[PDB]
């Protein structure tokens, strides 16, 4: 008499899109999806292909520069659920006091010269520094070889 | 592609759990739009998709709603001269029946992701479950 | 006489587009809507916020592509995605368009916290519906 | 820059009413009943009066967000009749058409 | 002849009867391990091939809504329960057990139970406010024959 | 008709189950339940966020005009009317040095 | 001296009439006159004129096209999506059969709209519907259950409807409605001394 209820299948949030993607194949008469679908904007040569994908990246970098330099204009969040990847980034330490904790922040932000200055200052005062924290400093310095992380800016 | 074809396309992983599945006796999908033709095309897409997955579907058109309001035409004075505006809302109801919870999620995802611009959905799931174990037996 | 959104008659030498030719009373009859969202449907909220975003998005696109827009843009919202469909004249070099798309997309995606895509159809010149 | 100084004053009135909402709710509850001694109710009537005048939520006026017009506004869009008509008559509002019937 | 898996081997190592004995996160991910993982990702980093792959990436990053739509996605009110929101008389123990203050606080806690726009923490703050308010007004209440705390 | 004991005691048994007011409360005293069951007018997103942040748009677009990524036809128009006006000698006086001393 | 770039010929010219159209429009996109191999025209025509052509046609761009959704695509899509679906129990072949084994009906509503926020206030509400015949109720209990619930009970259908929206979330309102049923059922069976005075 008792009805048998089927056992519910489960899948990832992107599983349905992955299933639909499997059906379609590449369009032979179209340029790669990155390139804009227009006759005027289709890359004729291999140089225009790379140059079109270098002007697009440049425009993205121009926007990320503005967002990260004038963050007060990009702080109102109207997106529910909240989107972390569409918020301004902050890379400069905001902990002013000179403590082992402040050094840990600089190490997390991966600043090499600033962390060395605060580590030396901590040694000058003589305040205790954890061996694990001292290792996180060496990791950053050893990995970047004493040079600030490579970045591009004005 | 004429000669160049994928060989063994990768397919998402669907793992059957040990939890029992939801049982929806009914599932009403009320789509709304300003355009009837969009509702006709979406109705065709949704009814075809239901029939292809084995779902039982019926469709009816709830009466349309028209909201009208009046405004002052001139910027200054000339009260008697007005302009009227309206927004028309059209409805298409897709009544599904006898759906498990796995069938209702995949179907709703597929049709919600393809919901045209200017169209709003109002799903109304109706689940059926047994009685609470406490209620089953009277206890003093 | 009604002066609203009517491109008045000149002397047969003014090239008006299809959108400009038709007065307000032809909306939903001969010409559609430039923006399509769900915020003016019955029992739906956030009409005020969707409309304000549209006003800005049109002023942004005009300034970002100055003199390169052949017609008004079309805004299409689906879920949280925003899609901007603009007819643009072929004045600027091709690589410059890739820059303004990458810039205008990223900037408006971090400003309204939604995925924003720009769709550009390039015309050789403005399309003339009739000479009025 | 906001449209005018009148819109700026209203914006401040809206941000100070939000700050004092819980306070004015908790205190005003003591007055809108017949269960508490009238001595307490008369005193709560004075604590609410002492709060800043811009906290009072009846001093907020709905103005057009784009022109700061005090009257003629439609609450669903927050625009005046003149501004609403310009966007509507150009096909820029989604689903708004002229009413012929 | 040149069989890939038939022939002599170095034999310096032995068959791994024990495998992966130390856990993969022996320590918190170091900069060296965190950066090597980023480089492995770039190895398979190709541009989007269609609109599906773009939407898949947005979904993995949280940019695009998940489907089917859940209007309460990521919206948990401190993992509370229905009984926590509705039964709030546990917090009225400090107040007088009877009298006008009890009659008033009953109306306050009845409304708070019917409030869907507040969390339990916020509702408690409303109750706590009145506890401190009546304590301050102890002298006026005593004149009216009401004894508080 | 009047409510007999059975009717009244059943009504109280129901209110206790459904979390309703159980005692006899005057219409005046029922406002306390309303105040604490409803979001206040000043706490609703429509009121406190009635306006768009006009400072963010004006400041952001002004900054973009100076970076060369945005073109403001209106501002360029005003910039040239000021330039021409200054040449004509009708420019803005310096503060504290107005016509009246 | 300045060189103006030349647009390529539309790629529709290279499209065969037996192509795999789903690949051309895999997902929802705007109408691209250079990718749709159709001589479509749209626009009210001027006197002694034909409707405007597809290239540079704002009206076609304003349409929410269904090119990505074609009968060939929809059938190919659903073939992949079949693995996700689960089979309805065959025994529950009728509505009455479901009421026998599953008397409780829980109503939950979702809303899909366009905007940055996925939040709708109406999604929290839940509604429980049970028939009193399905519940094991003595003659005394059924009379007590019907008096307590008031207008929630409908004599014509014999259905008790409990609507719970007071709690913030849907999982809280759902658990509350199940709770309300348990207390009403258990209380109805309990007999109080004051009940003998009816
Ligand atoms: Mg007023």
């Amino acid at each position: 008499e008792e009805i048998v209820i089927p056992k519910k299948k489960t899948w990832d949030k992107v599983a349905v899109l992955q299933a639909l993607a499997s059906t379609v194949n590449r369009d032979p008469t179209a340029a790669p999806y990155v390139f804009h679908d227009d006759p005027y904007l289709i890359p004729t040569s291999a140089l225009e292909s790379r140059s079109f994908l270098l002007a697009k990246k440049s425009g993205e970098t121009a926007a990320k520069f503005i967002i990260n330099s004038y963050p007060k204009y990009f702080q109102k969040d109207i997106a529910e659920p909240h989107i972390p990847c569409l918020m301004p980034e902050y890379f400069e330490p905001q902990i002013e006091d000179v403590s082992e904790a402040a050094l840990e922040e600089r190490i997390r932000l991966r600043k090499v010269r600033a962390s060395v200055d605060m580590f030396d200052q901590l040694l000058q005062a003589g305040t205790t520094v954890s061996l694990e924290t001292t290792n996180s400093l060496l990791d950053l310095l050893c990995y970047y070889g004493d040079q600030e992380p490579p970045a591009d800016y004005p | 592609l004429h000669v160049d074809v994928p060989k063994d396309v990768t397919r998402p992983t669907i793992t059957t759990s040990d939890e029992p599945d939801t049982l929806y006796k009914r599932l009403s999908i009320l789509v709304k739009a300003h355009d009837r033709a969009v509702l006709d095309s979406y109705e065709y897409f949704a009814v075809l998709a239901a029939k292809e997955l084995g779902i039982s579907i019926k469709v009816h058109e709830p009466p349309r709603k028209i909201e009208r309001f009046t405004l002052l035409k001139s910027v200054h004075i000339f009260k008697k001269h007005r302009v009227q505006y309206e927004m028309r809302t059209l409805y298409r109801c897709l009544e599904l029946k006898h759906l498990t919870g796995s069938t209702a999620s995949v179907y709703l995802e597929y049709i919600q992701r393809n919901l045209p611009e200017g169209v709003a959905m109002e799903v109304t799931k109706t689940q059926i479950q047994q009685l609470p174990e406490h209620i089953k037996e009277p206890m003093w | 006489k009604n002066r609203a959104a009517r491109v008045r008659v000149a002397k047969g030498n003014k090239p008006v587009s299809y959108e400009e030719a038709h007065a307000p009373h032809y909306i939903a009859h001969r010409k559609g809507w430039l923006s399509l969202h769900t915020g003016n449907l019955d029992g739906e909220d956030h009409a005020a916020e969707r409309t304000l975003e549209d006003v800005f998005l049109r002023k942004f696109m005009m300034g970002t592509f100055p003199g390169c827009l052949a017609d008004q843009i079309v805004l299409k919202r689906r879920a949280n995605q925003v899609d901007i469909c603009a007819l643009v004249l072929r004045q600027l070099p091709a690589h410059k368009f890739y820059f303004l798309v990458g810039y205008s997309e990223t900037l408006l995606s971090h400003f309204y916290k939604c995925p924003v895509r720009l769709h550009l159809q390039t015309v050789p010149s403005k399309v003339v519906y009739k000479y009025i | 820059y906001y449209v005018d100084w009148r819109m700026l004053r209203d914006l401040k009135r809206r941000k100070m009413a939000y700050e004092y909402a819980d306070e004015r709710l908790r205190i005003n509850s003591l007055r809108k009943n017949t269960i508490l001694p009238k001595d307490l109710q008369e005193m709560a009537g004075d604590e609410i009066a002492a709060l800043p005048r811009d906290s009072c939520p009846v001093r907020i006026r709905n103005r057009c967000v784009m022109t700061s017009r005090p009257r003629g506004v439609k609450r669903r869009w927050r625009l005046s009749r003149i501004v609403f008509r310009h966007l509507a008559d150009h096909g820029l509002l989604s689903g708004v058409q002229r009413a012929i019937w | 002849r040149k069989y890939l898996f038939k022939g002599k081997r170095l034999s310096i190592f032995a068959d791994k009867a024990f495998a992966d004995e130390p856990p993969e996160p022996e320590a918190s991910p170091s900069l060296w391990e965190i950066e090597f993982a980023k480089q492995l990702a770039s190895v398979a980093d190709q541009p989007f091939e269609n609109g599906f792959e773009e939407m898949i990436q947005w979904t993995k990053e949280g940019k695009l809504w998940e489907f089917p739509v859940n209007n309460e996605a990521g919206l948990d009110d401190d993992g509370s329960e229905f009984h926590e929101h509705i039964f709030l008389d546990k917090y009225l123990e400090d107040f007088p057990k009877q009298g006008p203050i009890r009659l008033f606080m009953e109306l306050v806690t009845c409304g708070l139970s019917k409030n869907p726009y507040l969390s339990v923490k916020q509702k408690v703050e409303h109750i706590e406010w009145f506890r401190n308010y009546f304590n301050e007004k102890r002298d006026i209440l005593k004149e009216n024959n009401i004894a508080f705390t | 008709s009047p409510l007999s004991e059975y009717a009244l005691r059943m009504s109280r048994l129901s209110a206790r189950i459904f979390g309703e007011v159980a005692r006899s409360t005057d219409s005046k005293s029922m406002k306390v339940v309303s105040l604490f069951s409803e979001q206040p007018l000043a706490k609703k997103k429509e009121t406190y966020d009635w306006y768009p942040n006009h400072n963010t748009y004006f400041a952001l677009m002004g900054n973009l005009r100076f970076l060369g990524l945005y073109r403001d036809e209106h501002q360029d128009f005003k910039d040239e009317q000021r330039r021409l006006k200054k040449l004509r000698g009708k420019g803005k006086p310096r503060k504290g040095e107005g016509k009246r001393a | 001296r300045p060189m103006r770039r030349k647009a390529l010929p539309p790629r529709t010219e290279k499209m065969d009439t037996d192509q795999d159209w789903p690949s051309v429009y895999p997902t929802a996109a705007p109408f691209k006159p250079s990718a749709v191999p159709l001589p479509v025209r749209m626009g009210y025509p001027v006197k002694k004129g034909v409707p405007m052509a597809k290239e540079g046609n704002l009206e076609l761009l304003k349409i929410p096209n269904f090119l990505h959704l074609t009968p060939v695509a929809i059938k190919r899509h659903c073939a992949a999506l079949k693995d996700f679906c689960t089979e309805w129990p065959a025994a529950l072949d009728s509505d009455e059969k479901c009421e026998e084994h599953f008397p409780v009906e829980i109503d939950t509503a979702d809303y899909v709209s366009s905007g940055p926020s996925i939040r709708n206030p109406k999604a929290r509400a839940v509604t429980l519907r049970v028939k009193l015949s399905s519940l094991n109720l003595d003659n005394h209990a059924k009379k007590k259950l019907i008096k307590l619930v008031g207008e929630r009970y409908c004599k014509a259908t014999d259905v008790l409807t409990i609507t719970t929206d007071r709690c913030p979330l849907k999982r809280q309102n759902y658990d509350y409605a199940v709770y309300l049923l348990t207390v009403l059922y258990h209380e109805s069976w309990k007999t109080e001394d004051w009940e003998n005075s009816k």
